[PDB]
């Protein structure tokens, strides 16, 4: 549905050297989306761009900590 | 609304604060709080430099706004002249607080 | 015999005891944080208080009793107190800067929002607003004390000053009770860190300012102040207004805007 | 601030004051040698004659010295100046530093 | 602003006392009212062991090392949750 | 009357200089200091793999 | 009052130049040596 | 209270050569000695503590 | 500046002594630590 | 003629090319013949002899311009002494190399360097100017 | 890498580092002219017996000496800020690689498609292979495609570090809780070296960076084989 | 015995300064000229010439074959 | 008598004397630390075999030189001796507080010594950045002893600043305006305003670090929502004004020494020199993030900090050209103080110039945290400042002691020091351009030659330093008493004799208005 993914493209919302909020925002968008789908008995596949974008950008240890904290119920962002 | 009970400096000031206050009252300045005014500074009309001893340092600002001040010891005796501008200064020694 | 108006001070041990009391307080905080002991710190705090007490006692002997404060001396001390309040305003500025830095760009660990997830701020329209009216009122009363003194009115100077001091104490006890009631702590992230360090150093300054006004109260009771010569009272008032203004910035910044 | 002719006449008059005193002699010479010039013979001539009126032969020789000094490496300047003052030097009986051997180190 | 009052003839001791008892202390009484009236224990929130809160990178230099200096058992949970 | 410099100047200049050149040339060349200068124009490259 | 004049406005004696040598030695020598003995100290703790 | 500042002005301007921190009398001496004993004693004890803390206590 | 002749002249010999003792006071204690660094490193 | 510490507040003598007429005479107490010389100076200077004229100069001034401006040999003591202490420094460094420094890493052995230089050229280190630029890869030698 | 007796910068491997060299050459020429004009004037002022000690008027000369520096500074700032904005312009990278600093080694994550990551430690001197470089080689180099714009994202999992490669003109601090970005483009294949550039404890001197730049098809196979 | 001509007697220090400041500016132009040619243009030409016919695949193949890479043998 | 004079002092000159003694002794500690640094680097491989000790040595070297050598000597030492003498004042405004500022320094220095003796010392760099300075990567008392050391040095210099500003504003003769005080007295007043404003912010930031390490705050800790980079902004918000604080009294001393030995009554363009110091002191507050060009800062922030940093070169150049113009036309006396001052004009200019290369955030990417920065600041800071201190010390030594130095020995000392510092630091430019990181205990093999030469230069400066100690001994040993001093008419501090009486200006000077 419009692919050929190499890496995350420039995003004009996050145009500077600190990219922490870019990684965070795409992690949030992916999981929010996947909440919406999974629930609405829709399909997780539409959430893919955000999965691709955050996996490219986010340190593995950060994704992994945020994933543990979601399971634990102590993740501080709203999903 | 009013009432008293607070001392005044006249009543309670002491030591050097009181000396300075009582001298100001008579328009004298024994503790060098004010800048002296220049005379014409000629040999006939020398600036007169009070001192309590026989020599005092003078700084001369030769012209208004000069940033450089000219410093020299002024000795009791005949008038001396600033080494830069020649204006005359003569020492007038002695004494203070009775 | 001098013929300038400045004060040559007698040789004094208080500079060395204050310097040694700094060594004992700081090495004593090290011993408390690391070696589980309060002994050095208690000695340093005690010498610091002895040093302050004898030191400022001597300043009063020199002024009220010996007459060393000529107008030129007094003007010096004015500049000195203004320069000091300026250094304190800068110290505060670094804590405001920490507060704004953390709150305007909340990080992912916080939830990306301010106040962080899981923080419930105090309501600024409750005790915090009471504290604002209490300090602003003490700025009015101390100004009444100042006009009473200048006018020669012993009993109203006293009463306006007592009221100022009571309002300072009341702010201290209200803030102490807020600290106890607050559901967040200094260890609750940068929210708790900024809140308690900034308000805590402000709290310390209210206590120092109220002690300075209490010393003025006792000096006024012993008739030290003349209706025209009372710099210790003016310095304490300036410092008190400083503490009142820092409070207003804290209230607008942390309690109101940061809630 | 002024022409060269006016500067020189100012200084000529200064030293020509008949009752110029010893202080005023020393103040003139000491201030004059602060400028970026070698003094004209006419200024020097007036200052030498001031030395005469003040009975001070030593300062007249010192004045000749300071002329040579102010010329720095321009060797042609001092002999030109001495040339020009020769009638005054003869008239007042002022010997040059070189004639008194005070140029040797 | 002038505020909404008047005087300025002179700001002497009488005027500052008038402000102390006629504006400043009445404000303090009002806010004391309003506060001690919106007081009374609000009900505490579910404990959630968020990793950004209840920080402990070193034991505190007092008590058991794990209680804050103005610890209030009713409203300050420990890292492991509210006290028993 | 000759001062110190008139008497000892030539001597202090000439031995200080000889001495200084001697002991630096010796430190720099005889005691095993590795200066690590450029290989260019001086090392023959040798197979390493 | 206090002594004044060359050699008297200082908290050390310059009365004897050999005792002053010893003093200046200990003074400057102890500041210069201190970092060496601090490095030795740290290397000796392991 | 009454104003006793004049008494105090006389005490402290007494021409006895005492420095201001000792001019009030024997109590100034005692307080001075307690303060200097605590600063010097506490300073010797901070050095002791550095001595102690300078070495590993295994 | 002009000054008076020395009140207690320090002859060349005395200068060689003060210079030599000054230099040793910086050189020897530091020499000693540095010379023994290995003795320290392997304790 | 003796200058004392207690005279610091009084005008003093100086020889300076830029202050050629100092505040006081070099000689303040004259001998009897120095005095009559002062007396003679009030008459025509043409009747003074060269020695009288020389001695009138020496009573007013200490040194002449030629004298006070003379160059000296101090530069030789300063430069040779500075060389000497610089040379002494090298004794210190020789001591430190002998007694303090142990052997340097094996990577500075001649054979290691030859190999490392080959590997730097195989990886074309600084090929545009710095290093490999200086090797002739066609002729297999350093560029001449 | 640097080589023995080097005086200036490592040769440029990237178009940006080449720009920096030419900008350094322009600024150094300014620095040398100024420092030697000042040394020259000092010698000039000290070499004449001519004197002039009366008061000198300053308000003419102070124009020259304010305008002329102001102009020189503008002549440095112009090319300076051109480079600065040029490094900053939108790049479109083909690849993103993360590096995390640790005490005392780097880890790299290439997670655009597969989950590839590894650690990269200095080769100890006793373990070097003949011809290899003391303090510079690592076990696992950062392999990357040559002639391709790569986005590097830098962070740390403990104290600060800083990831630097001098010949590519690169240095970006590595801060825990922060993801900094920089972009890398090599004009040439080869091995390009750097070292940690923010003090991070006893082994700060011993956590180097080695880039290995090769054609995309080698990079692709190398990646696949590191899974 | 002939008279000495009158020489320049005024502003000799100012004259000396003007002369040398001027000569210092000349020397600054000279040095810039030399330096543009010996450093700055040399660099530009070194890079220009190096890349003009550069072949990055050939450079890689030579490095691959010298055994330098971990990823390419 | 001794205790009263030297422990309970309320006298500006004696307090100044104690600051000079303290600073001299600190300069020996700092020098020994610098020689340890350069020994470690003097050949490839390890010397200390322990790089935590190397980093502790690096950190202490910087804290000792800056806080315990330069500031005490220049502001405590010359400031106190010279400032009241130069305005005809009878003492400082707060002559008893003046003495606490002195006495806080030995305890501050003792804390810093304690930090290096306990645990494994604080091997943090003098920036003390978290997280390396926090309680996990530096557990234990050492870093907190460093923080307390800096607290005590901060209170010292803040009370000093208040006392000097007050003294200089309140205690001149009634006729002398601010535009009639000597450049050295303006350089002190402006150093003091910088200290007053910059230290309280360093204090807030290190107090936040102390609370991070001990009270579970997280200002600089991302787990609690903090940011390491907040600390750098608070530190450099102080640290850049600190570098102007370290040079401004040396610029005041240089203006006095050049004027004097050029035989001039006054410095060229006085009000230009006042304006230049105020301009530099002001700009010194809006440039600090040039210390942070690689932390990941927006391109517009970098462009601004580059352009604002460069502008400082304009007023600084007016000073350099105005010193040249004060030499111009002078009757030059080639005294040893004059040689220090001429070597200061040239070497400060070199170093300010490499600061302007670094101000370019584009080049600073490659130069940041390399030896090019260490080279820059050893020219402009270590030599600038050290040459101003040595020129001021040799110049005023006879005022403070009553005794003359041997000038030949002092020319020798200068020659040696000059050769040493340039052999030491000039090669460090090449090391930085070629990429050698700073804060390293060892270096890739290609860096050996310039590091070897730099280490041998260090030993030359050591010889110069031993020699200075001897030169001072020889002065006190010989007791040549000062008789006459030229140019007193424009150098008021000399007019009461050498050494001046305990109390000077008991009768103030007389200055007319007109
Ligand atoms: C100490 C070891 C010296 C090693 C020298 C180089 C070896 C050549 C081999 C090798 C054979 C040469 C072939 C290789 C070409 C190099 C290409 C390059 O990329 O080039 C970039 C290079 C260019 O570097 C050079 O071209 C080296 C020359 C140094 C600059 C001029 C100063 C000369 C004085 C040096 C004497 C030593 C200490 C005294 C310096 C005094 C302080 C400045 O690196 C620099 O930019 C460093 C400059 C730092 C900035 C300081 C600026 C102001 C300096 C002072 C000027 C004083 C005026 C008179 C100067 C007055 C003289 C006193
Ligand atoms: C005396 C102390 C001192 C002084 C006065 C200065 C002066 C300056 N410094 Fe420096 N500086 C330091 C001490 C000093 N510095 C220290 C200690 C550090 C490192 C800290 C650390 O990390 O530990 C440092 C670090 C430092 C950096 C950070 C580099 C890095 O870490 O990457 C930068 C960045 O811009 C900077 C720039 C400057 C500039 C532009 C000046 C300017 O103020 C200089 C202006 C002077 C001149 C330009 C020369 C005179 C002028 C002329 C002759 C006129 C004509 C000139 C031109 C037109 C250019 N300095
Ligand atoms: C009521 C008004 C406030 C008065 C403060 C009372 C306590 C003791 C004295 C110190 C006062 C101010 C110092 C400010 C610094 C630290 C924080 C203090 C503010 C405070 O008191 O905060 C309390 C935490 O206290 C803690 O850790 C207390 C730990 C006490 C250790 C003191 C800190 C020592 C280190 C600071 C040294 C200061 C150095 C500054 C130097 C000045 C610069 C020259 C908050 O309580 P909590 O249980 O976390 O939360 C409440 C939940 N119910
Ligand atoms: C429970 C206690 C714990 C608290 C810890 C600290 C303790 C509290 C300290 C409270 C401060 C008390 C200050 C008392 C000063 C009294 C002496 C005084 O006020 O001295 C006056 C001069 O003022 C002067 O020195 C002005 C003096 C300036 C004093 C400034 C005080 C502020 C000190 C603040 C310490 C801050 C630390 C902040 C932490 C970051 C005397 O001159 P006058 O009044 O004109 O009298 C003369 C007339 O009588 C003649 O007619
Ligand atoms: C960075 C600053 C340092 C600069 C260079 C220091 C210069 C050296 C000065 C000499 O120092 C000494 O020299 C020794 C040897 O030459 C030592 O003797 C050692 O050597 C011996 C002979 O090898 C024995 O006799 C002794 O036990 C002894 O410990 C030693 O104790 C030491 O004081
Ligand atoms: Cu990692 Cu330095
Ligand atoms: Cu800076
Ligand atoms: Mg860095
Ligand atoms: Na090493
Ligand atoms: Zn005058």
């Amino acid at each position: 549905k419009i692919k050929n993914y190499q890496t995350a493209p420039f995003d004009s919302r996050f145009p500077n050297q600190n990219q922490t909020r870019n990684c965070w925002q795409n992690y949030l968008d992916f999981h929010r989306c996947e909440k919406a789908m999974t629930a609405k008995g829709g399909d997780v596949s539409v959430c893919e761009w955000y999965r691709r974008v955050y996996k490219s950008l986010c340190p593995i240890s950060w994704v992994s900590t945020w994933d543990d904290r979601r399971a634990e119920g102590t993740f501080p962002g709203k999903i | 609304a009013s009432g008293g009970g607070v001392p005044t400096d006249e009543e309670q000031a002491t030591g050097l604060e009181r000396e300075v206050m009582l001298a100001a009252r008579k328009g004298q300045d024994p503790y060098n709080i004010l800048a002296p005014k220049a005379t014409s500074g000629t040999k006939e009309d020398p600036n007169l430099v009070p001192s309590i001893t026989n020599k005092r340092i003078v700084g001369c600002i030769c012209e208004e706004d000069n940033s450089t001040v000219i410093w020299f010891w002024l000795h009791k005796g005949e008038a001396q002249r600033c080494p830069s501008c020649g204006t005359h200064y003569k020492l007038v020694p002695h004494q203070l607080a009775h | 015999h001098q013929t300038h108006a400045y004060h040559m001070v007698n040789p004094s041990p208080w500079p060395l005891t204050g310097a040694l009391s700094a060594l004992l307080m700081t090495s004593g905080l090290t011993m408390w944080f690391h070696f589980n002991s309060m002994t050095l710190l208690m000695i340093g705090l005690t010498t610091n208080m002895l040093t302050m007490y004898q030191w400022w006692r001597d300043v009063i002997r020199e002024s009220t009793f010996q007459g060393h404060h000529t107008p030129a001396v007094q003007k010096g001390l004015r500049y000195g107190m203004i320069l000091f309040i300026i250094s304190e305003v800068l110290f505060f500025t670094g804590f405001f800067w920490a507060f704004y830095h953390s709150s305007l760009a909340p990080t992912p660990e916080l939830g990306g929002c301010w106040p962080p997830t899981g923080i419930h701020p105090l309501n600024p329209l409750e005790v915090p607003l009471l504290n604002t009216s209490v300090l602003l009122a003490s700025g009015v009363s101390i100004t009444w004390a100042h006009h009473s003194l200048m006018e020669g009115d012993r009993k109203h100077m006293l009463q306006a000053l007592f009221i100022t001091i009571t309002l300072g104490v009341y702010f201290t006890l209200l803030q102490a009770s807020e600290y106890y009631e607050a559901p967040f702590t200094i260890s609750d992230g940068v929210y708790g860190s900024t809140f308690f360090v900034a308000t805590g150093f402000h709290g310390l300054h209210v206590i120092i300012g109220s002690t300075f006004l209490i010393v003025c109260f006792f000096r006024q009771l012993k008739f030290h102040f003349t209706s025209n010569h009372h710099f210790g009272f003016e310095a304490a008032a300036w410092y008190w207004h400083f503490v009142d203004v820092v409070w207003l910035f804290l209230y607008v910044s942390i309690y109101w805007w940061g809630s | 601030h002024e022409t060269d002719e006016e500067f020189d006449a100012r200084w000529v008059t200064y030293f020509n004051k008949p009752d110029i005193d010893a202080w005023e002699l020393r103040k003139g010479m000491n201030t004059l040698v602060g400028y970026d010039l070698v003094p004209e013979p006419k200024i020097i001539d007036a200052a030498l004659r001031a030395c005469r009126r003040l009975n001070d032969f030593a300062s007249a020789v010192r004045i000749l010295e300071v002329v040579k000094d102010k010329a720095g490496p321009h060797k042609e300047i001092y002999p030109y100046v001495i040339q020009e003052l020769r009638p005054t030097l003869n008239e007042l009986g002022i010997s040059t530093p070189e004639e008194l051997g005070l140029d040797k180190v | 602003a002038s505020a909404a009052k008047g005087d300025h003839g002179g700001t002497g001791a009488r005027t500052w006392r008038f402000l102390t008892f006629g504006l400043a202390l009445p404000s303090v009484a009002l806010c004391t009212l309003n506060s001690w009236l919106h007081s009374g224990h609000r009900e505490r929130p579910a404990f959630i062991p968020y990793h950004h809160l209840r920080i402990r990178t070193k034991p505190f230099s007092w008590g058991d090392g794990n209680h804050t200096f103005f610890h209030n058992p009713r409203v300050n949970p420990l890292p492991t949750g509210y006290e028993k | 009357a000759p001062d110190f410099h008139d008497k000892y100047g030539n001597a202090v200049l000439a031995s200080g200089a000889t001495f200084c050149v001697a002991v630096w040339v010796y430190m720099a060349t005889q005691i095993g200091i590795e200066w690590n200068p450029s290989p260019v124009g001086r090392v023959t490259p040798k197979e390493w793999r | 009052h206090y002594e004044e004049g060359p050699g008297k406005n200082i908290p050390f004696s310059v009365e004897n130049k050999w005792r002053l040598l010893a003093m200046m030695t200990l003074f400057f020598g102890s500041g210069f040596a201190a970092p060496f003995f601090i490095v030795r100290h740290q290397l000796l703790k392991k | 209270f009454e104003n006793r500042v004049a008494e105090k002005q006389k005490l402290f301007q007494e021409d006895n050569g005492l420095p201001v921190h000792l001019k009030g009398g024997a109590t100034d001496n005692i307080l001075y000695r307690v303060t200097m004993t605590l600063c010097l004693g506490g300073t010797l004890y901070s050095l002791y503590c550095l001595g102690w803390a300078s070495f590993p206590h295994k | 500046i002009t000054a008076k002749p020395a009140k207690t002249p320090t002859s060349p010999k005395e200068q060689a002594i003060g210079l030599s003792v000054t230099f040793l006071s910086f050189l020897l204690p530091a020499g000693w630590v540095l010379y023994h660094l290995d003795n320290y490193k392997k304790s | 003629s003796v200058v004392k510490s207690e005279d610091y507040a009084l005008p003093s003598y100086v020889d300076r090319r830029d202050y050629p007429l100092p505040d006081v005479a070099h000689v303040k107490n004259l001998s009897a013949s120095q005095k009559a010389l002062k007396e003679k100076e009030k008459a025509s200077w043409s009747s003074l002899s060269i020695d009288e004229k020389v001695e009138l100069y020496r009573l007013k001034f200490k040194e002449s311009f030629a004298e006070m401006n003379r160059s000296t040999n101090e530069w030789k003591t300063v430069v040779g002494a500075a060389m000497f202490f610089i040379g002494f420094t090298a004794l210190l460094l020789i001591w430190e190399k002998h007694y303090v420094y142990g052997p340097i890493p094996h990577t500075f052995e001649e054979e290691w360097v030859a190999k490392q230089t080959k590997r730097m050229l195989d990886m074309k280190v600084a090929p545009i100017q710095g290093f490999s630029a200086k090797w002739d890869y066609d002729k297999n030698e350093w560029k001449k | 890498m640097a080589y023995p007796m080097q005086l200036g910068f490592q040769d440029a491997t990237s178009p940006i580092m080449e720009e920096l060299l030419h900008f350094h050459d322009h600024t150094l020429m300014i620095v040398f002219l100024i420092s030697s004009l000042v040394l020259y004037i000092i010698s000039l002022m000290l070499t004449t017996k001519l004197t002039h000690t009366s008061t000198m008027d300053a308000q003419e000369v102070e124009t020259i000496w304010t305008i002329l520096p102001a102009i020189i500074l503008i002549l440095i700032a112009l090319p300076s800020l051109r480079i600065l904005y040029m490094m900053d312009e939108i790049n479109n990278p083909s690849l993103t690689v993360k590096t995390m600093g640790h005490q005392w080694y780097w880890s790299y994550e290439y997670t655009d498609y597969e989950d590839l990551s590894f650690d990269s430690y200095m080769i100890p001197t006793s373990e070097l292979k003949p011809g290899e470089l003391r303090l510079l080689e690592v076990d696992n180099r950062v392999v990357l495609p040559m002639e391709m714009t790569i986005r590097m994202l830098v962070s740390s999992e403990d104290v600060l570090h800083s990831w630097a490669v001098p010949s590519l003109g690169l240095k970006t601090d590595a801060i825990p809780g922060r993801l900094n970005q920089t972009t890398l483009m090599s004009s040439r294949p080869g091995l390009y070296y750097g070292q940690c550039s923010e003090i991070c404890g006893s082994n700060h001197s011993f956590m180097p960076i080695v880039l290995e730049l090769v054609p995309l098809k080698y990079f692709e196979k190398w990646s696949a084989s590191m899974l | 015995s002939t008279a000495l001509a009158k020489p320049q007697m005024r502003g000799l220090l100012a004259r000396r300064l003007r002369f040398h400041i001027v000569g210092a500016f000349m020397v600054s132009l000279g040095f810039a000229t030399f330096y543009k040619f010996a450093v700055a243009e040399k660099r530009k030409k070194a890079y220009a010439d190096f890349y003009r016919n550069y072949d990055s695949m050939k450079d890689f193949e030579e490095m691959r074959k010298a055994g330098i890479f971990q990823s390419a043998k | 008598m001794f205790i009263n004079r030297w422990l309970f002092s309320t006298n500006h000159k004696d307090i100044g004397t104690l600051y000079l003694l303290f600073g001299a002794w600190a300069g020996m500690v700092g020098t020994a630390l610098s020689l340890l640094i350069r020994a470690e680097l003097g050949q490839p491989g390890t010397l200390l075999g322990d790089d935590q000790i190397y980093n502790v040595v690096v950190t202490a070297h910087a804290f000792v030189m800056i806080f315990f050598m330069v500031m005490p000597i220049m502001i405590g030492g010359f400031g106190n001796w010279l400032v009241p003498l130069m305005i005809g004042a009878p003492d400082m405004a707060f002559p008893r507080m003046n003495n606490m500022s002195f006495w806080l320094l030995p305890p501050s220095f003792l804390l810093l010594l304690a930090s290096s003796m306990v645990e494994a010392g604080a091997g943090t760099g003098w920036t003390v950045y978290p997280p390396l300075a926090g309680n996990l990567a530096h557990a234990g008392a050492s870093v907190d002893l460093t923080i307390f050391s800096l607290h005590l040095a901060g209170v010292s210099s803040i009370l000093g600043a208040i006392n000097f500003i007050t003294t200089i504003i309140n205690m001149k003769p009634p006729a002398m305006s601010q535009y009639q005080t000597p450049l050295f007295v303006w350089s002190v007043m402006i150093t003091a305003v910088l200290l007053l404003l910059s230290l309280p912010v360093l204090a807030a930031g290190i107090t936040m670090l102390l609370t991070d390490r001990n009270l579970n705050t997280t200002f600089f800790d991302p787990a609690g929502g903090g940011d390491p980079i907040l600390y750098q902004h608070l530190f450099w918000f102080f640290g850049h004004p600190e570098v102007y604080i370290l040079i401004l009294p040396g610029f005041g001393m240089i203006s006095h020494i050049v004027t004097y030995y050029s035989g001039k009554k006054e410095p060229f363009g006085y009000m230009g020199m006042v304006w230049a110091m105020m301009s530099i002191g002001f700009l010194g507050f809006i440039v600090w993030a040039h210390h942070m060009f690689t932390v990941g800062m927006d391109v517009d922030t970098r462009a601004y900090f580059t352009s604002a940093t460069m502008i400082i070169a304009i007023p600084t150049g007016v000073k350099v050209f105005s010193w040249l113009a004060t030499l111009h036309g002078g009757n030059i006396k080639w005294s040893p103080a004059m040689m220090w001052a001429l070597g200061f004009i040239f070497l400060f200019t070199v170093g300010g110039l490499t600061g302007i290369v670094l101000a370019n955030s584009s080049l600073d990417i490659v130069l940041h945290d390399t030896y090019y920065v260490v080279a820059h600041f050893h020219y402009v800071l270590s030599m600038g400042a050290v040459f101003a201190i040595m020129g001021g010390f040799v110049h005023w030594f006879p005022l403070f002691s009553g005794y003359t130095l041997n000038d030949t020995w002092a020319k020798i000392h200068f020659a040696i020091m000059f050769v040493g510092v340039n052999m030491t630091f000039f090669p460090q430019h090449f090391l930085g351009l070629s990429g050698m990181p700073r804060r390293y205990s060892d270096y890739p093999d290609a860096y050996t030659m310039w590091n070897t030469i730099s280490s041998m230069g260090s030993f030359i400066s050591l010889t110069a330093v031993m020699l200075m100690v001897f030169i001072i001994w020889e002065a006190f040993a010989s007791k040549r008493e000062v008789l006459t001093v030229d140019l007193t008419t424009t150098n008021l501090e000399w007019l009461n004799g050498c050494p001046p009486p305990y109390h000077t200006f008991e009768e103030p000077t007389y200055v007319n208005l007109k």
